[PDB]
């Protein structure tokens, strides 16, 4: 019965994030000489050009990590990350200007990505 | 992927089933529901969710469902529930309670809670959020009292006075059209909502009514101006015509009548009974019997709250001091002894717990403490849990029922009684965005940030010369909401319908938001949220013992309270 | 710290009391504000110690005697009032005729 | 008759060739010229020159070339020079720099600098006078920060915020039309010039643009809102249309791009790069390379200024605290180590000295100190003189070249970058009379008097109950310029042309002087006074070493600074 | 003196610290504001002495122990932050978990 | 107490003086604000004791010597002025070149 003012007594169990959404594992490598850290909610296909991965597998997706956290890639680092599906209307605007509409337009996203030199198209 | 609950609660605040201790009390609130989608929690910062293209929508202009302000991950404690939600604010009002973000990429986003370019963010993860407190027994005696109130989470002051004049020092009254006009102009520089009560005294209608037309928001009957059958009757006639509330401090001396005579004068009409226990004033010794009737909206003031070992010694002497009573005059001693009663003060604790007294208030600077309404409400709830145990209605070992009963006493119930609950008094959509953020360790004691009409007005914050805002000294400070003309948009002057219709704000050059007092005459005890109990209260004239349903209401005074010496420097 | 308005204000009473105590220690008869400050701080510090209101009502009348203060000061002080946080919350202490 | 120079300088302040030490630094400024006529110096007092018939003209009305205010015998330190002159003010503006008095009897009187009946006098003999500082990186978090700024000679605050909301605590942003309107109204009660930056984030034009139309004076791109190629691009498109400045805190995480990607988004357009060294934020580790480009207006914030023995320990920990980083999370540790670099902080000292970083700013209450922009500018100049020696360009053993280079960093260069240099930022005729008087012993540390629009707004002055104003306690105090409606005439709210054209001031009831933001899009590094150097800055990705013209820029941190413990009570 | 706003404010920390030290000396377990005040003043006074930031980060964790303070106070104080003028200018010190 | 504006303000001088005296006692050379605070408080306390203006003009020049203060502080202080309540009412004392 020691009193910590304002303390939590959390219930039992765990919280599953992004429940019921398709998950996808891909390998991603930082081909640059500076660190890249990627947040939980950036459309994954629109990340830094020098990250090499199968760009098509980033479309309509983001990292499957707790809201507000980030995956870090040191210079030269290659590792696997798990992605989850974007929700809501599954539309993306701005960021790197690769989508600007439905994430279903894969060919259009990939063509813009290729022209601008975002690594790993094909 | 799963996160354990300790880590989830640290990151985003608690979620369904988790409990949180209120300050250093033994009271626990439990999250009843959560409007989030796990994984799509809103948060702000480097690499976080509320960024353009992501949790922030970059498409929509402000008018297209975008918020001015999102409070993320708030633990709401309100009469409507104890639950987890984002809170959305626009045009100074709460427009959405649910889940904010960007429907481009997020599931479950409340349609009018889009975080866009126009949106400011306040992180409320790990905070408890309540409505601003509504203090309906304020004496306007010293303007320094406002910050005192804000610092304990009060956002609306209803009452009266003109400063430290004897009339105001005794009674919540701003007498007559001129004094009312003056104080309405003064109010232009007070960073808190205000409503002003006129003198509820007279034997003709016109002298009372002209105060309502001048801009008063209600009336106070006080024995110091003559709480006679006539003054009671004319005030209630005026109030029924004007749609404003009447508060009463009744005739302690029983000079023109006993309680039953005052009730006869009221004649079934609605009235707000101040300091119903009676230490603050009223028919000795049985005023608290008011609290059993369906037409009475009963409030306590805060110095009797709760019953402690120093209470009686303090009050007997306080009364000798403020009434200039002499120890050598036996009628003075008898008067004090008939007014300060352990029997009724102990019973008052219990009546609060039973939902028979519906409201708290301060009695600021007359016989009560401007910054301790919220504080003493929770100290009372805590004492009652210790002495009476969890209420029958409680569920998962939580104190949620008691917490809703008690939070209602200083938020929604005073708003309803005063006819201002369409604007203030709870965290509901369509109401004014008066919100108080609390760290749970400081809950009820020291407010973290006070939001008034969607802008922070007051905050506990540190060194203004520092690299960041957290270095010492951390103290309560007025924020940008109180500065310049912004004080006009973030605060409400509540006024009578007739004064509004007769153009008083324009006449006086008032720039503050004007709120309409209404729906005061058609309510009763049944409308007091979680505190709607009517019953026959018997107070024994010889022993002062209080009985409800055949049983004596008594409890012991406590030697120690939470929310006291662990927190306060003096 | 999270100082509220009253805490900031009451620090200045403690400060005035320390000033006054320094003045008493070098042999000065105390004046009106000094006397008030000393007795007030004593009360607030007594509340902090956990003394009762009744205890402080008694003790407050023996903190200073008329030989500690200037001519007329005892008669200028009808009473001294202070609020502080006792173990059971904020209470008002009044010390009547503290210097007799 | 002749006077020796020691006695001349004591009487009238220094004249041509005399040197003055800046506070307790080793920096000396030399009087370059003097507009006086020896023997006809203006001065005020009993038996002195500025008396009717004598140095004061008794003939002319105020409109006939007569001044409202004459500062006599000022030692001006400005980008335009270091020299001795009287300064004449009328209608709140500097109208004459030269020689004031009465042409009836005095030689060399500047035609529009007549001391007449309408003229107030401020004695500036023995004082250094500068333009008010222009801080373009201000977070509006706590209104107490204003006096903090005034007390170190700052007179204009550009930035954003709504108080201690998380968005404002992280970023200089007042988001959307409503928050901007609110803060414009708040600004009515702030005794300092203000300009407000909207959120430079969105993927459509309208949500960004509507902030400019609402009254924003510029935009801030911050990584916390998503410093993406799209947000950068839309902000600069809006800025080119609206003629306002954009400030950028770039993507530290390199999430959507590296520095080169951000530069591609900017696409040759003009931008103000905040905390260009990068401790305050930006592409790790090479953001400071921004400072080499012709389209970038680069500023430092003040906590890295200058490089000292405590700097790194302080910053690494500051960063862990404000970012809620954990020592047990290795990516948090890596992130901190990639952001706080002795290699770039040491180089930043040198880049300032070389005129490659053009501006200083505070980052007030987010990661910087509201009252230390001026202070730390001179501490840096002093450290550089110690470590690098007198600059090649120096002449009579004086530090005049360095002094002009450095004074430009917090006066004229921020004004130019922000599009407000037609009103503020230097002591020149036709500009607003924002002037700071300093005793040389307190120069850069504690301002003596701050003049805003021709009236003293803030002063170090003593006991208000005293026979004279010099008895203790001498502290910074708000003066009559801040009181009542005078606060409206002595301060400027800077706003966009479009907001002015659409009548926003009248809509909001703003009574302050309204200044027009303009000529922001047509400038570059070449327009930064004394700090106009472009060059290829290489930052080594492995070692973080900074190279310019083939050579590593490094220096040592110092254990001790001037303008520190000799002056400050804490 | 030429006191600026921060200097005026920080005087009140020193004052609260002296109050708290007097309270500790007569045998009281210190509360939350008192504990904060003591540790804060120690840091600022340490900066005045010319100690380094790293030194004060260490020292600040041993100024008060849990037996000096009331139940729950150690857990209420996650860290204490203060800025003061070191020989090399103003710096921020954060003491993490000062009372363990 | 009935504190007027000046009384509230001058309490802060006494406070700064106590801070400074604590700093001198642990062996620090005093800086500019500290030196001013010490000498000012001495003057006001001297007035409270009933010393004459002429006495305090003399005494004020020997409160601190150049070895008590940092390099340049003696030359920064041309004089120190304070008003306080003497037995014959409020008077101004100026101490010229207090640290020689
Ligand atoms: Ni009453
Ligand atoms: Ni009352
Ligand atoms: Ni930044
Ligand atoms: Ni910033």
């Amino acid at each position: 019965n020691y009193i910590v003012p304002g303390e939590y007594r959390v219930a039992e169990g765990e919280i599953e994030i992004n429940a019921g959404r398709e998950k996808t594992t891909i390998r991603v490598s930082n081909t640059g000489d500076r660190p890249i850290q990627v947040g939980s909610h950036i459309h994954f296909v629109e990340v830094n050009k020098e990250l090499l991965f199968d760009r098509a597998e980033g479309i309509g997706r983001r990292l499957n990590i707790p809201s507000g956290t980030a995956a870090r890639f040191e210079p030269g680092e290659e590792m696997e990350v798990e992605l989850t599906e974007l929700g809501g209307n599954r539309e993306v605007f701005g960021i790197s200007d690769l989508t600007n509409g439905s994430v279903d337009n894969k060919e259009l996203i990939l063509q813009r990505a290729k022209e601008l030199g975002y690594k790993g198209v094909e | 992927m799963k996160i354990n609950r300790q880590q989830y609660a640290e990151s985003y605040g608690p979620t369904v089933g988790d409990e949180v201790r209120l300050a250093d009390t033994d009271l626990w609130i439990e999250v009843e529901k959560d409007y989030t989608t796990y994984g799509d929690e809103v948060n702000f910062g480097g690499g976080k969710v509320l960024r353009e293209g992501m949790g922030e929508n970059g498409t929509y202009t402000r008018t297209e469902n975008v918020l001015d302000l999102l409070l993320t991950n708030a633990l709401i404690l309100d009469y409507t529930g104890i639950y987890k939600a984002d809170i959305g604010v626009k045009d100074g009002y709460i427009v959405g309670i649910g889940k904010g973000g960007n429907p481009d990429i997020m599931d479950g986003v409340t349609p009018n809670m889009i975080v866009g370019t126009a949106t400011e963010v306040i992180a409320a993860e790990g905070k408890i959020v309540t409505a601003g407190g509504i203090d309906t027994h304020v004496h306007f005696i010293n303007p320094d009292q406002v910050d005192v109130a804000l610092a304990n989470g009060i956002t609306t002051l209803f009452g009266g006075g003109t400063g430290p004049a004897e009339g105001s020092k005794a009674t919540t009254v701003t007498p007559g059209p001129w004094n009312i006009e003056k104080m309405l102009k003064s109010t232009e520089g007070l960073p808190i909502n205000v409503g002003i009560l006129g003198k509820g005294h007279g034997s003709s209608i016109a002298p009372i009514m002209e105060q309502i037309d001048a801009g008063a928001a209600g009336l106070k009957i006080h024995e110091d101006w003559g709480a006679t059958p006539a003054s009671i009757d004319r005030s209630l006639t005026v109030a029924d015509e004007a749609d404003v509330q009447v508060a009463i401090h009744s005739d302690t001396l029983n000079e023109a009548g006993f309680l039953e005579d005052t009730l006869r004068a009221i004649n079934g009409r609605v009235i707000h009974s101040f300091h119903v226990e009676g230490a603050g004033g009223g028919h000795a010794p049985d005023i608290m019997a008011m609290a059993g009737h369906p037409n009475v909206l009963p409030s306590s003031t805060n110095p009797t709250r709760p019953f402690t070992v120093n209470t009686i010694d303090e009050h007997l002497d306080m009364l000798m001091v403020c009434h200039h009573l002499k120890q050598n005059i036996p009628e003075d001693v008898a008067f004090a002894d008939s007014r300060i009663r352990p029997e009724t003060i102990a019973a008052e604790d219990i009546l609060h717990d039973l939902g028979i007294i519906s409201m708290m208030s301060t009695d600021a600077l007359a016989m009560g403490r401007a910054g301790e309404m919220v504080l003493r409400t929770w100290q009372t709830a805590d004492k009652m849990k210790k002495q009476r145990g969890p209420l029958a209605e409680e569920k998962n070992g939580s104190d949620n029922f008691r917490l809703k009963r008690y939070v209602s006493k200083y938020t929604i119930n005073p708003a309803i009684a005063q006819g201002i609950a369409h604007e203030v008094g709870s965290i509901e959509e369509g109401k004014f965005a008066d919100l108080v953020l609390w760290e749970p360790k400081f809950f009820g004691v020291k407010a973290d940030r006070v939001i008034k009409g969607g802008i922070i007005a007051y905050a506990q914050i540190g060194d203004p010369s520092a690299s960041i805002p957290t270095p010492q000294p951390v103290m309560g400070r007025r924020m940008y909401g109180t500065v310049g003309d912004l004080i006009h948009d973030t605060n409400i002057t509540f006024m009578s319908k007739s004064s509004i219709q007769q153009g008083v704000p324009a006449k006086l050059g008032l720039k503050r938001r004007i709120g309409t007092v209404k729906n005061c005459r058609n309510i009763g005890k049944k409308d007091m949220k979680w505190n709607d109990v009517t019953t026959d209260i018997d107070i024994n004239p010889e022993t002062y013992e209080v009985k409800v349903d055949g049983e004596v209401l008594t409890c012991e005074p406590v030697k120690e309270l939470p929310m006291a010496q662990r927190y306060f420097l003096f | 710290m999270h100082l509220n308005p009253a805490e900031k204000e009451k620090l200045q009473i403690f400060l005035a009391s320390e000033l006054l105590l320094r003045r008493k220690a070098r042999g000065l008869k105390l004046n009106y504000p000094e006397a008030v400050a000393i007795i007030t701080s004593f009360i607030m510090e007594g509340a902090r110690d956990g003394k009762t209101v009744a205890m402080l009502m008694e003790e407050g009348k023996h903190v200073l005697t008329r030989d500690d203060v200037m001519e007329g000061v005892p008669e200028m002080i009808d009473d001294i009032q202070a609020e502080a946080t006792f173990p059971d919350g904020t209470k008002l202490v009044t010390v009547h005729n503290p210097i007799s």
